């Protein structure tokens, strides 16, 4: 026989998700139901979320397509659970593979057997931990991954250019001890430049010390020691394939206005803000349409992808 | 004692049904008759029987009577058993004379004919148990997937052609046609096989034909001949090799996509016989369908370890069809060239493929402007005694971190044949040089090579980018390597200014990295700068809207021009040469001298790159050449050259904003 040990939505379960979909508020109680064992962060679990749904794809006619999903970065001081998080990413994620940092050999590569993740990964979310570890050799090969979208071997050889459209987790130490909350918005990150772009989302998050905060940790720790989570992948595949919601003129003002705004008062502000910036608002507005289960984008989630950027900005 | 069970498949009117297949038809005189007879010929040995064509016969002989048994299931069924029953009708209908054999002309006919000769001349003297119909053939059957646009009939399930995956592969394959797909591994290479090898006896002589079946056969010696036979005593008989048949032999493995592998598990080789015309067709590193029927080759021994019989297989190949086989080579130029003017007539080609290339994104019409140019080259030079002068355009895109410059990239090396992506760390220095045991550079030429990262290649890789500029070039001085290989190719080089983002406090060439010595060969530098405009930013915003929300980006009013009719004018654009007129030249001198007086005039710090070096002279010739060969030209007018200065002081300049 062989057993494996350690999908079906039947008649009932999507009918709960259909109910579920009307209330306006189900977005924070799904945001809240990630972190049973974590604080606050409210922001960054609305970002997994938003990272499991994805902006659909989409492929012009005759011409290259636009990057669909939504690629994460979180810097802060250890026991930020930045590898605690990642590994409940890992189990409702639906695949894909974790990376440690090295790490490698080829990481997504095929090697050219003679005589990788990334690629195996397809269509599923990939992990790295200890992000800025990693050897910039291998760096210079996920630019080509993360938005070109597609993974090119000449090796030896086969040659051929193959496909992996992963979406990205990374979680990556700062610079040099506990730096990064004073840090400067540059020289904190420590692994320019490009890649500071590529990646949609950069927060941060600080591990600075409060007695009020502490006390309000001490209980939670404490009871964790003595709307179901599972319903939650469930929740999630139907919404996947079902149904893409397009893109609506109600909201592209909004996303133009706030666009706009960022590059003109941030490059005062702070750094890096580009045409990137932009495709990410577009991603994160059809990707909470689909927390919606909507046909169709909307004005008020281009407010929430304004929020979260903000967030991940101030 | 070994018991039998009928089965509704019988290949006696099966036969008779190929037979009617073959030489009987009307749908393509017939194309049986002619494939054929081209073969009787003799100046062609493969047969390529296509699925296809038995599809559209059940049809005839259906509807449409009188109907019959079928074949096309019945073929990838088996598929084996008709490489010997429904070839060897062929046999039977084939044209005898044909035309004007002779015997030599051919190597080892002669050596059959004089078989047949003396055979017939001994044989007829004797009477006053023939040669076997395999190795009277010189031709070799092979079947192809039908994929198909016509597959449509609807036979449905009928498909294998099921472009398959390695993993996908069962042992209930085995013995049917399955079309497959990987990287080549290993590439075995060619030997010749095996058919009859008839030997040669001594006293009395005949012959006598051993089949070569499965791998392997014992050889024989005895006498089977009845004369030599018993009287006086058994005559000795050797093998001669001129009498033989040999049919190319070359195996293959191949490993999976690996795109094609799940989250676990590991890669898995195929091996892959070929034989006759098909050999050598393969190359190592390439993904292709193979097609061929799925077959065991036992056991050989061993035998005793397996138990049983476990036998570990291997896939007969039959067609191949390669993914990503050109310009410039075309004959014709018949018909095409109306496919060419639907282009033309509209008039204003040039700014049409302009913005025809990378529609997917807005802006840089300048930029575009220029690719399309790129793409398109030429004209080069010879002087005669000879030397050369490239011959070809060299672009940068400048600029960050936004502006989607690589997308230009991706977007050019999609529609340039022989285009290459590459980037820094990235593309080791031994991806560009060639190992002895190329990649990049020698793996995309006479087409272009797309770079990014462009600065954080180090050292070693601007040293052969920065010689393949001298073009015809790379020089490998190193251990087993001596060779001079050819690099034909143009280059297109996205980077980034020194970090972060073009600081204009500083100097050009201080916020660009790269030393004067390179950049005097790129003709042409785009630098892609960013300063937030409040009325564009709408414009562009209302575009990456828009699409998302849309495929299909132009409306009201544009009409795109797809890539492949594209490739196809550009390709009748190269093949052109104009030459300049009298005037245009003396204005490219004049209007040098006041480029390089107010270049210069204008002083050092900032403003510059000076000095305007011979080669951005010989770079506005060639790239006036270039804009006359999409007016098709050999006049190369004024207009164009003036053109040319405006592509290139628009391309900088772009630092006053
Ligand atoms: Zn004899």
């Amino acid at each position: 026989t062989v057993y494996p040990l350690h999908q079906m939505l039947t008649d009932f379960d999507i009918r709960n998700i259909n109910k579920l979909s009307k209330k306006k508020d189900i977005f924070d109680i799904l945001s809240q139901s990630l972190a049973p064992s974590i604080y606050g962060h409210d922001h960054i679990k609305k970002a997994i979320l938003l990272m499991l749904m994805g902006g659909v794809e989409k492929n012009l006619e005759n011409g290259s397509h636009l990057r669909g999903d939504i690629n994460i970065l979180m810097v802060g001081d250890p026991s930020t659970a930045k590898s605690q998080l990642l590994r409940f990413v890992l189990n409702t994620a639906s695949l894909a593979i974790a990376t440690t940092g090295r790490g490698s050999s080829g990481v997504g590569l095929t090697a050219a057997v003679t005589t990788g993740a990334m690629v195996l990964a397809d269509r599923g979310v990939v992990c790295i931990d200890e992000f800025d570890k990693m050897t910039d050799v291998d760096r210079v090969a996920i630019h080509e991954v993360m938005e070109q979208q597609t993974v090119t071997i000449a090796k030896a050889g086969i040659h051929t250019t193959l496909n992996a459209r992963c979406s990205v987790i990374a979680a990556a130490n700062p610079v040099f001890g506990q730096y990064d909350v004073n840090r400067d918005p540059h020289q904190n990150i420590a692994l320019p430049d490009s890649l500071l772009s590529r990646f949609d989302l950069l927060f941060v998050v600080t591990d600075d010390i409060n007695e009020i905060r502490d006390r309000s940790i001490s209980e939670h720790v404490l009871r964790t020691h003595r709307v179901t989570i599972p319903f939650l992948r469930k929740y999630v595949q139907y919404a996947k394939e079902r149904v893409i919601p397009q893109l609506t003129q109600e909201a592209i003002n909004v996303i133009v206005k706030n666009y706009t705004d960022l590059r003109n008062d941030d490059n005062t502000k702070k750094s890096p803000i580009t045409a990137r910036t932009l495709e990410t608002l577009i991603r994160l507005a059809t990707a909470h349409a689909k927390v919606r289960l909507s046909k169709t984008v909307n004005k008020v989630d281009a407010k929430v992808a304004a929020n979260l950027l903000r967030f991940a900005l101030l | 004692a070994l018991p039998s069970i009928q089965l509704p498949v019988d290949y006696n009117n099966l036969f008779n049904e190929i037979t009617d297949f073959l030489v009987t038809f009307k749908q393509d005189g017939p194309k049986y008759m002619a494939m054929l007879q081209k073969v009787a010929n003799r100046e062609l040995n493969s047969v390529i029987i296509d699925l296809d064509d038995i599809l559209q016969y059940q049809n005839e002989k259906f509807l449409q009577g009188t109907q019959a048994d079928d074949l096309v299931s019945a073929i990838q069924q088996n598929a084996n058993h008709f490489t010997e029953l429904f070839c060897r009708a062929i046999d039977n209908n084939m044209p005898l004379p044909t035309k004007e054999i002779d015997y030599k002309d051919d190597v080892l006919d002669v050596i059959l004919n004089q078989r047949r000769l003396r055979n017939e001349r001994m044989l007829s003297d004797r009477t006053n148990e023939l040669f076997p119909p395999n190795l009277t053939r010189r031709y070799f059957l092979y079947f192809k997937p039908l994929s198909q646009n016509c597959a449509r009939r609807y036979r449905k399930k009928a498909i294998s052609s099921k472009p398959l995956s390695v993993r996908q592969i069962k042992g209930d394959f085995l013995g049917q046609l399955i079309t497959v797909r990987g990287i080549i591994t290993r590439v075995s290479d060619v030997k010749p096989a095996v058919e009859v090898i008839a030997y040669t006896c001594d006293q009395c002589g005949y012959e006598v034909f051993q089949e070569v079946n499965s791998r392997t056969f014992t050889p024989l010696s005895e006498c089977t001949s009845e004369e030599c036979s018993q009287n006086q005593t058994k005559g000795q008989l050797f093998m001669s090799t001129r009498a033989s048949k040999f049919s190319a032999f070359q195996e293959c493995k191949i490993q999976e996509l690996s795109q094609q592998v799940p989250v676990g598990h590991i890669p898995r080789s195929l091996n892959i016989h070929v034989n006759g015309t098909l050999v050598r067709s393969l190359s190592p590193g390439d993904i292709v369908d193979v097609t061929g029927i799925f077959l065991p080759a036992p056991y050989t021994g061993f035998k005793a370890l397996k138990a049983g019989l476990l036998t570990e297989t291997y896939l007969e190949a039959q067609f191949v069809r390669q993914h990503k086989k050109k310009f410039a080579s075309f004959s014709l130029t018949s018909d095409v060239e109306e496919r060419v003017m639907e282009l033309i007539t509209s008039g204003d080609v040039y700014n049409r493929l302009a913005k025809s290339i990378a529609p997917e994104i807005y802006g840089n019409l300048d930029v575009k402007k220029a690719l399309l140019l790129l793409l398109v080259g030429g004209v080069d030079k010879r002087v005669g005694d000879g030397m050369k002068i490239r011959g070809d355009i060299n672009v940068c895109l400048m600029g960050d971190p936004g502006v989607a410059k690589s997308q230009l990239l991706k977007a050019i090396c999609k529609i340039s044949p022989r285009g290459v992506y590459t980037t820094g760390k990235g593309s080791s220095g031994v991806g560009l040089t060639a190992a002895v045991m190329g990649g990049a550079l020698v793996l995309a030429d006479n087409g272009i090579c797309c770079i990014d990262e462009f600065d954080k290649m180090d050292e070693s890789d601007r040293t052969a980018i920065h010689e393949v500029m001298e073009q015809q070039t790379i020089s490998i001085s190193k251990a087993g390597i001596n060779t001079t290989l050819n690099a034909r190719t143009s280059i297109l080089a996205a980077a980034n200014p020194l970090y972060g983002r073009y600081n204009p406090r500083l100097s050009p060439l201080d916020n660009i990295n790269l030393p004067a010595a390179l950049l005097s060969r790129f003709d042409i530098l785009f630098l892609m700068l960013d300063i937030p405009s409040r009325d564009d930013d709408e414009k562009l915003a209302e575009h990456v809207t828009y699409v998302h929300m849309h495929n299909k980006q132009p409306d009201l009013d544009f009409t795109p021009v797809e890539p492949s009719k594209m490739r196809e004018y550009i390709a009748y654009a190269k093949t052109k040469r104009p030459v300049m007129s009298e005037a245009v030249n003396d204005y490219v001198v004049q209007a040098y001298i006041r480029l390089r007086q107010d270049s210069k005039r204008e002083m050092d710090s900032k403003f510059s790159f000076g000095q305007a070096t011979p080669r951005t002279l010989l770079g506005i010739i060639r790239l006036s050449q270039a804009l006359a060969k999409l007016r098709l030209a050999d006049m190369v007018d004024i207009d164009d050259v003036e053109e040319a200065l405006r592509l290139v002081r628009v391309s900088k300049e772009s630092l006053y904003q």
